DNA sequence: CGTGTCCCTCTCGGTAAGTATCCTATAGGTTAGACTTTAAGTCAATACTCTTTTTG
DNA sequence: CAAAAAGAGTATTGACTTAAAGTCTAACCTATAGGATACTTACAGCCATCGAGAGGGACACG
């Protein structure tokens, strides 16, 4: 500036932060997606889990899960297709949709 | 509402207890584990704990006393 | 979590423990792909990854894989805001000094082996040799060398023998010498040696070596081995928009130093000739010391900018360091800016917020309470109602702001009161809405101010906004106990004009039945708001046992003075509003009923005072013209008379009558006293301008003139601002500072014309470029007053003291400066204050002498009262509560815990910016004396034979009213004990005459008296008396110099004649210049005359008394008291020697020859009493006359500059400092302690460390108190983080870590740059919990 | 100019300049100093960590205020931190010890 | 062997824009681009079993 | 109530396409070495003009 007060260096952001309006729509997810699981059955609310890795570590494939409950490969993209079909009707996605 | 807190200050002394005492006060209110002493009228809890410090239903003994009944009775519902 | 803080010296083990690898290139990114090179000074896998839970090659990519290393590129998969807290090292190839244990004024390296500064210097630079244990052979352990020196010697000596050069030479010394050995050889020397100069040396290198033995540190790592390297994201190289980066000067120092060090190593290896490797080291050791303290040796190195790069060292430093810019003051979320407007419609706790500024502060706020009420599913729908400021997201916006109080602050924040808490109240528009009352706390007027709100958060914080901050309860000033929220001006301009009243006007004389029916007949025409009639009024007086009690009377008064009765409440009297009620009069309004009523009827009172001050100035129409400003008719014939009488003594210079400095005298004194003709003229035609009749016949009135009720009710006008206007506007001075001849004989309503509107711009600019410098010394002084005081605290209620200060009103010669009411109020007593009748006491001993107490000392006529003070507190790190006394601005005693030390420099700073023969009875009262002996004159009257004579007059009510100093040699004219009138002259004396008045009668006879060479031959050609003169020093011969005239008196039997009481010879020593007029042989009379012998600013005047400066001619204080004697004379330095009748009699001192000295070496001198005069010292008055002389003399030097402004501070504030400056002592008997001799240590560590021991049988150290300036006791303190935040960080930073200094975070700068409560208020609980619990 | 979050510098995560780039108000010394004169300890405490420079508190604190709940976890300034890391990249080693 | 004086030093109160520098030849590392392989997601048909409906 | 028939859930096999690597080759950066008329001490930023106070170091004298 016009002064030996501004510099350079107190005009450059942070870019690498979220936002709190970002951080705190992620604590919003983690439980909208908590209870919409809870209403499906302890297999699908298992496989979904797994499929994705919520509230755990790596996501698993078809495969990976298919040792885990001793189905076929095949049956568990079917299990978890049924599961995701399960979700997208309404009455159980009306808050979801609040998330796009 | 508020306009002064004189009253309050002559009830709990020392003037920085008062907003010890009341922010526990207010913070007991708040997340809602309880329910007011006084009638609200659409005050806070910060008002509305202000309110029970003048009236002297609430001052630091009357809290831990009732902080105390309240673990002896979590106690005996342990079972 | 953590307690304290520790620094130290960190070993090179140490630095490569911090380290998490080593920088071994100068590289720090690749400019294709703008990824960290390996392995630079930006390295992935030194300094973490990039990307959060990435690899830099991309093998790993995920938090699946967490925590692992890549096998490829070696980088940890985490977090990338490690690179915040990684750092590196440097292993340098050569030992390099630091330059702060070196270039250091006391320079540590220099110091620890006794080894000159200069003499390293040359080893640091490779132009000399130095020993290194070279054996008891031939030459010394730090014996230096030269290149032909250490060839002879290498030629002579093949082994045995060794002397280095550069740091290796001086990390060899550091390393081969023996601390304890080394300290034990220095005590054992220290004895030895007598000479102070020696002892003060050999003792500051006994401290060090005794600070370096009991830390853990060593001396030889104050050589650089390893190098640490910060982290890459404190020196970021981030790029801007544009495919251009920005740096920063950290990366060139350390890329600079990496070269350097890697060619070092390359040339090592070349083998390499060692002309060629010396520089190399050199240039290395240059660009370690400009990374570490960039300029500090040698110059500065610059970059592209052409501007010296900033090192490690220059971030710490400084007004825009870490410490001062982002730690103890920081930039806040939740606030903004916006121009403040009046709103006179608000009550005082609250303020106006645009609807626009409280949506964005309360953004969160309002997204969780939309989702609470369901109108918005998630934080995301929230976020676009507010968006695009739906109808529904205003009505959640006032439930938000209910009860939310915000904080208003003025940007110069000069005292607390710059901070208010208020009420928002929801308005439309861009401009902030403040109370007038509230306006001359801020200081701020409506002219382009700005202000800027900032929201409490936390439940805790709103709690402190409306029980502390809050604007109800800020209505007295804490630096004197009176109003602040006075009416200021076009309210107290609507009080006086309704409170008027005028001769005849309408509906005079009628009688009404009440307030009521006055405001009927008022706003209905039928009256005159100044109309005297009489109405029946019902007063309550509270005089009972506080019920309040009615009285209904018929009173004479004015229809204004009824209207306003209906607003002033229960408990007040009438006479409240029966006068004409200017300025003075409504503050005292409020003032007796915050005293009377309380708090809460006072805030009602003080809008109530605005609301019908802004209504009836409105309805009074009063304006502003040109026919307003009345010019006397009598003016021009005022300046004609003055310009014919400077026409007469110029025609008087011509003719030789008067001189050059005489005519300019007698010019300025004519037209200075024209000036006061032609104000006087134009103020007795103003100030009674209106002449009205009354039952026909004419009859005079004060004017309802519109711009004398604007001077006369202290509603923005005065009396100089005026006879501007209207009458002359006098002299102006030229920018020299002299007066100019002929004043400016226009005023602003007739014109200056082109010559003398010019001379009215020299004094214009000066005070115009004095207000744009006077608040950089304002605003620097009280920046010193808080560090010196911030960690003072009221930690206890009542310390059982007995010692305290006695208050006197202050009398400086003339008029009661301040009476004793002004400085009592509110102070506990010490001791019972007793009645004249004695046989029973007034007050008792520890009563807080309020409003009510302090009638009674006015009643009875106390002439001084005994109050304890702060300076006098036994109260350990902190202040007691009844030390203190009033909360000033809280009615009651101070609270424990308020944090005193902030309240009382912010007190002092504020009014910085405002700061730039004969006695003669007044009054009739008695003639008082007091330490002085009496003796019969010749005429018999009573003669003055001491030097500290004090004269008074004390009235029939026993109190002093006047303090006189008589100088040693008056005549008394009238006797002690004797009423006299005012006007009569008690005491009389010759100024230029010194003299040597006899005690008793006889002869005079001319002992020891020799013509030529004492005595010269002075004949008077007017009398013919002999005139006989004595001769100095520098003249008399030097065999009549051992000899001493006397006047020995005796008789004409041959006897002796002896003063009465001892028998010793009544010999008077005649010094030099004595004029010896009365002829030997001559029967004298008592108290004879013998010999006639001949004869600083406003602000830096607080400032030098605060900063213990030291007078240019300071008075020569008595060390001891006695009998004075003399000694032999010298060349420079006389001789004067004072004798205790028992102790020790050979103390003497060297007074300058060229000073008038005050005791005829006979006198009985006092100790702490003047031998010579002029300016005082302050820390003579500490040593000699004690601890509260000295508290007096700063608190009366220090009020002198504020009452001639016109500035009210209590005397608490003062008291406060001076006790924050004699905070250190030095021992002077060690006794049974653990304390050096010359030690200075602080008063409150020996105060307890020798309580334990007299509590046990062993005796305790003795002590003598240290007085320091408030930059100096600031600066040593106990805490390096207090003492480094405030000055001379690298000075600070450098003893604290060669002495591995711990700091507890006792004060409140380091509870707030690490982040905690402050021990002070609502954090001072918080703070005796923690101290329970620990060393529980 | 009004602000709530917006945002932080890069070596000190603090709020920047007004109204260019959406900063805040600065809480210089004098503030401070106002603020010690009263009791206010913990409008202080918010004022220069959760409002300013503590990196989660400050996250925490606005997930509590859209939750309805009042209250601070302050934690330690990020400026004493880098102060810390500056003050150590010198010789002098300096540590927070319990 | 010790004070007084003078001198040296330390600390305090959008930017930026130029300085010529050359040139040639080897050998190795790096990337980027396409071909190929493989674990992975997908669909079509199906048999069995359970449920659900329909009917007298 | 009880039996026959149809719709749906659950678990399979055999292709059938698809994204993610794995690998080979080339082409293009990048680090390193070498150059033989004779050449031999840079500067300039203390190219600056503030004051005001405190501290230390060296000189000279009593
Ligand atoms: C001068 C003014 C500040 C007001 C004083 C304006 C005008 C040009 C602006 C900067 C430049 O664009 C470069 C840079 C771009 C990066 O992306 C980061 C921001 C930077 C610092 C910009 C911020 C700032 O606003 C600047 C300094
Ligand atoms: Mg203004
Ligand atoms: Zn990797
Ligand atoms: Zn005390």
């Amino acid at each position: 500036g016009d002064d030996e007060d501004s510099h350079l260096g107190d005009f450059i952001e942070d870019t690498t932060l979220e936002l709190p309006l970002d951080s705190a729509t992620t604590e919003s997810l983690r439980a909208a997606t908590h209870d919409v699981l809870a209403g499906l059955t302890a297999r699908e609310a298992k496989v979904l889990r797994m499929r994705f890795g919520i509230d755990m570590n790596t996501d698993y494939t078809l495969e990976e899960v298919g040792k885990q409950f001793d189905v076929t490969r095949e049956r568990i993209r079917q299990i978890e297709a049924k599961a995701l079909r399960k979700l997208r009707h309404p009455s159980r996605s009306e808050v979801l949709r609040s998330f796009l | 509402a508020r306009v002064t807190v004189q009253d309050a200050v002559e009830k709990i002394g020392n003037r920085f207890d008062l907003v010890l005492v009341a922010a526990r006060r207010a913070r007991q209110m708040q997340v809602g584990g309880k329910d007011p002493l006084v009638p609200e009228e659409n005050d806070k809890t910060t008002v509305i704990a202000l309110r029970e410090i003048e009236e002297g239903l609430i001052n630091n003994q009357i809290l831990d006393v009732r902080e105390r009944q309240e673990q002896q009775e979590q106690e005996a519902a342990e079972l | 979590e953590f307690d304290a803080i520790k620094i130290a010296l960190a070993s090179p083990d140490m630095i490569r423990s911090w380290s998490f690898g080593e920088v071994k290139k100068p590289e720090t990114i690749n400019y294709r792909t703008f990824k960290p090179e390996r392995d630079g000074l930006f390295c992935a896998r030194i300094f973490g990854p990039v990307k959060d839970y990435e690899c830099l090659c991309g093998k790993y990519k995920r938090l699946k894989h967490r925590g692992v290393i890549c096998e490829k590129c070696g980088v940890e998969v985490t977090q990338t805001k490690v690179r915040r807290e990684r750092m590196g090292h440097i292993e340098l190839a050569s030992p390099t000094a630091h330059i702060w244990f070196l270039k250091s004024l006391p320079s540590r390296i220099g110091l620890l082996l006794d080894m000159p500064l200069r003499d390293i210097e040359r080893v640091l630079y490779f132009e000399s040799y130095v020993v290194i244990e070279g054996g008891m052979t031939n030459l010394e352990r730090q014996q230096i060398l030269t290149e032909e020196q250490y060839l002879d010697a290498l030629e002579e000596f093949g082994d045995e023998f060794d002397a280095k050069m550069g740091a290796e030479a001086i990390q060899a010394l550091l390393k081969s010498m023996d601390l304890e050995q080394e300290c034990e050889q220095l005590r054992e020397e220290l004895n030895e040696t007598n000479s102070e100069t020696k002892r003060k040396k050999l003792t500051k290198r006994i401290k060090l070596l005794e600070a370096f033995v009991q830390s853990g540190n060593k001396p030889e790592w104050m050589i650089l081995t390893v190098l640490p390297v910060l982290p890459p994201d404190l020196r970021p190289l981030v790029p801007l928009d544009g495919g251009r980066f920005a740096t920063s000067d950290l990366n060139d120092l350390y890329r600079r130093v990496i070269n350097r060090n890697n060619r070092l190593k390359r040339l090592l290896d070349l083998a390499a000739p060692d002309i060629i490797v010396r520089n190399e080291k050199r240039m290395l050791q240059e660009a370690v010391d400009a990374l570490l303290d960039n300029g500090r040796r040698g110059r500065a190195i610059t970059g592209s900018n052409k501007r010296p790069l900033k090192s490690l060292a220059d971030m710490i430093k400084g007004k825009q360091g870490r410490f001062r810019q982002n730690l103890l003051g920081k930039r806040v979320d939740y606030s903004g800016r916006s121009v403040i407007t009046v709103g006179p419609y608000l009550r005082l706790h609250q303020c106006g917020l645009p609807k626009k500024m409280a949506l964005e502060l309360f953004k969160p706020f309002i997204y969780g309470k939309l989702e609470l009420r369901g109108l918005a599913t998630t934080i995301k729908a929230a976020k676009k109602m507010v968006e695009r400021e739906e109808a529904v997201v205003w009505d959640i916006l006032d439930e938000v702001i209910r009860e939310h109080p915000v904080l208003l602050n003025r940007a110069p924040t000069l005292h607390r009161l710059g901070i208010q808490a208020f009420e928002p109240v929801l308005i439309e528009g861009k401009a902030i809405q403040l109370h007038p009352l509230v306006c001359a706390a801020y200081n701020a007027d409506f002219d382009g101010d700005q202000m800027a709100v900032h929201v409490p958060l936390t439940l805790e914080a709103q709690l402190e906004a409306r029980a502390l901050m809050m604007s109800t309860n800020n209505i007295l000033s804490p630096a004197n106990g009176e109003p602040i929220i006075v009416p200021s001006q076009d309210v107290v301009l609507g009080l006086y004009y309704m409170t008027r009243d005028c001769v005849n006007a309408k509906g005079e004389g009628m009688v009404l039945t009440g307030p009521k029916e006055a405001e009927r007949l008022y706003r209905s025409g039928l009256a005159s708001l100044h109309a005297r009639v009489k109405v029946r009024i019902t007063e309550y007086e509270k005089d009972a046992n506080g019920e309040l009690v009615a009285k209904t009377s018929l009173k004479d008064t004015t229809v204004g003075r009824a209207i306003l009765w209906m607003i002033v409440p229960k408990g007040l009297p009438y006479s409240i509003v029966n006068q004409a009620l200017g300025k003075k009069a409504i503050s005292k309004m409020l003032n007796t009923c915050y005293r009377i009523l309380g708090l809460k009827p006072t805030v009602i009172f003080a809008d109530q005072i605005m609301y019908t001050g802004f209504a009836y100035a409105a309805r009074s129409g009063a304006s502003v013209g040109i026919d307003d400003m009345v010019i006397p008719e009598k003016k021009h014939e005022i300046i004609s008379e003055a310009e014919a009488e400077v026409a007469e003594i110029q025609e008087q210079f011509q003719s030789g009558l008067v001189t050059a400095g005489e005519r300019y005298n007698k010019v300025i004194d004519i037209w200075a006293a024209a000036n006061d003709r032609v104000s006087k003229a134009m103020m007795d035609n103003l100030q009674t301008e209106t002449v009205i009749n009354r039952d026909g016949q004419e009859e005079k009135q004060v004017s309802f003139n519109s711009i004398y009720m604007m001077a006369d009710s202290g509603a923005r006008g005065s009396a100089a601002q005026i006879r501007q206007l209207a009458g002359m506007r006098g002299l102006m001075a030229k920018p020299d500072g002299s007066i100019i001849e002929t004043p400016i004989t226009a005023n602003f309503r007739e014109g200056l014309n082109v010559l003398q509107y010019f001379i009215s711009t020299h004094g214009a600019r000066k005070g115009l470029a004095d207000t744009a410098l006077k608040t950089a010394n304002s605003g620097y002084l009280t920046r010193r007053l808080v560090d010196v005081a911030q960690d003072l605290v009221v930690t206890e209620d009542d310390c059982g003291t007995h010692e305290g200060i006695m208050m006197t009103p202050v009398i400086e010669g003339g008029d009661v400066k301040e009476p004793l009411r002004d400085r009592v109020l509110g102070r506990v007593t010490a001791e019972d204050v007793l009645k004249p009748g004695t046989a029973d006491i007034l007050v008792p001993r520890n009563t807080l002498l309020h409003e009510q107490w302090c009638d009674l000392l006015e009643e009875n006529s106390v002439d001084a009262v005994k109050v304890r003070s702060v300076v006098s507190c036994d109260t350990d790190f902190g202040v007691c509560a009844h030390c203190y006394g009033r909360d000033l601005a809280r009615g009651h005693i101070i609270n424990k815990g308020e944090a005193i030390g902030v309240i009382a420099a912010q007190s002092i700073g504020e009014p910085g910016t405002q700061l730039t023969s004969s006695i003669q009875v007044k009054n009739k009262g008695s003639i008082k004396l007091s330490n002085v002996k009496s003796v019969v004159n010749s005429s018999g009257k009573l003669v003055i034979t001491s030097r500290n004579t004090e004269l008074k007059l004390i009235d029939e009510f026993g109190r002093t009213k006047e303090s006189y100093k008589v100088p040693y040699g008056a005549v008394l004219a009238k006797g002690d004990g004797e009423q006299v009138a005012g006007g009569e002259t008690v005491a009389n004396w010759d100024p230029h005459t010194m003299p040597v008045i006899t005690e008793v009668s006889g002869f005079v006879r001319f002992t020891d008296m020799i013509d030529g060479q004492t005595i010269t031959r002075q004949t008077d050609e007017l009398t013919g008396l002999s005139s006989l003169v004595v001769l100095d020093s520098a003249e008399r011969t030097a065999g009549g110099k051992d000899l001493r005239p006397a006047l020995k008196i005796v008789d004409a039997q041959g006897n002796d004649v002896l003063i009465p009481g001892t028998d010793m010879p009544a010999q008077y020593f005649l010094p030099g210049k004595a004029i010896v007029q009365l002829e030997d042989g001559v029967q004298i009379s008592s108290g004879d005359t013998l010999a006639r012998i001949p004869q600083t600013g406003g602000l830096p005047r607080v400032a030098d008394l605060f900063e213990a400066r030291r007078p240019k001619e300071p008075a020569i204080l008595a060390e001891i008291s006695g009998i004075v004697s003399f000694g032999k004379e010298t060349k420079g330095k006389r001789r004067l020697v004072i004798t205790p009748v028992d102790g020790s009699d050979p103390y003497e001192e060297m007074i300058p020859k060229w000073r008038q000295l005050n005791v005829f070496e006979g006198e009985r001198v006092e100790r702490g009493d003047v031998i010579s005069d002029g300016p005082e010292a302050p820390h003579d008055i500490l040593r000699l006359r004690g601890v509260h002389a000295v508290t007096r003399y700063i608190v009366n030097e220090v009020q002198d500059v504020y009452r001639l402004q016109g500035v009210k501070i209590n005397d608490k504030h003062i008291e406060v400092i001076v006790r924050q400056m004699l905070r250190k002592a030095t021992i002077v008997n060690a006794g049974s302690s653990d304390f050096l001799e010359g030690e200075q240590v602080e008063y409150s560590r020996v105060k307890i460390a020798n309580r334990e021991l007299e509590a046990n049988g062993k005796v305790g150290a003795t002590y003598s108190r240290d007085l320091l300036g408030i930059t100096k006791a600031s600066l040593a303190t106990e805490s390096f983080i207090s003492a480094a935040s405030f000055q001379e960080t690298t000075r600070v930073l450098t003893e604290a870590a060669v002495a591995g200094k711990r700091d507890e975070l006792r004060g409140l700068k380091e509870n707030v740059i690490v982040g905690r409560l402050i021990p002070a208020g609502t954090g001072y609980a918080y703070h005796q919990d923690r101290m329970r619990r620990r060393a529980a | 100019h009004a602000r709530s979050t917006g945002s932080y510098s890069l070596v000190t995560q603090q709020p920047l300049g007004g109204k260019a780039q959406f900063g805040g108000q600065r809480f210089g010394e004098m503030e401070v100093w106002a603020l010690e004169a009263y009791g206010a300890a913990y409008t202080l405490q918010e004022m220069l960590t959760v409002k300013s420079d503590d990196v989660n508190g400050r996250t925490k604190m606005y997930k509590n205020i859209v939750d309805g709940n009042h209250q601070m976890e302050p934690g330690m300034p990020e400026s004493f931190n880098v102060l810390l890391k500056e003050i150590r990249s010198l010789g002098i080693n300096i540590e927070l010890e319990d």
